[PDB]
C-alpha cells in the first residue's frame, strides 16, 4: 500500500 | 494519561503553506496500528503550524474548517489543505 508523506 | 484529547487550533497560511506534512488516509498504508486517518507526520520549524504551537506530530486530523477528515483519502486531504487563508484544524491526541 502507498505510504505517502505530503507537505502541506 | 487523559486518553484521546480533542484539541483545536487556528492556523494562518504563509507562502501558500500551512507548515505541516500529513501521512495516512483511506487506501494508504496506516500511520498507526489499524487506524486510517490523516496524521500530522511533520511540522516545519518556523512555519505557521510551528509558530501557533497547539498541534503536535502524531495527532489524527479530525476536521479542517468543519470538513470531516475521517474516512477520506490522502489525496483528498492534500486537495483540501491546499485551497482559503485560515484553517481551523481539530485533531485527536
Amino acid at each position: 500500500n502507498p505510504n505517502p508523506e505530503t507537505s502541506v | 494519561p487523559l486518553g484521546s484529547e480533542v484539541i483545536q487550533a487556528l492556523i494562518f497560511k504563509d507562502d501558500g503553506s500551512l507548515g505541516l506534512s500529513i501521512s495516512g488516509g483511506v487506501g494508504s498504508s496506516s500511520f498507526k496500528s489499524g487506524d486510517d486517518g490523516i496524521f500530522v507526520s511533520k511540522i516545519a520549524k518556523g512555519g505557521p503550524c510551528d509558530n501557533e504551537g497547539t498541534l503536535k506530530i502524531g495527532d489524527k486530523i479530525l476536521s479542517v474548517n468543519e470538513i470531516s477528515f475521517t474516512g477520506i483519502t490522502h489525496e483528498k486531504a492534500v486537495e483540501i489543505l491546499k485551497n482559503d487563508s485560515k484553517y481551523m484544524v481539530v485533531v485527536e491526541r
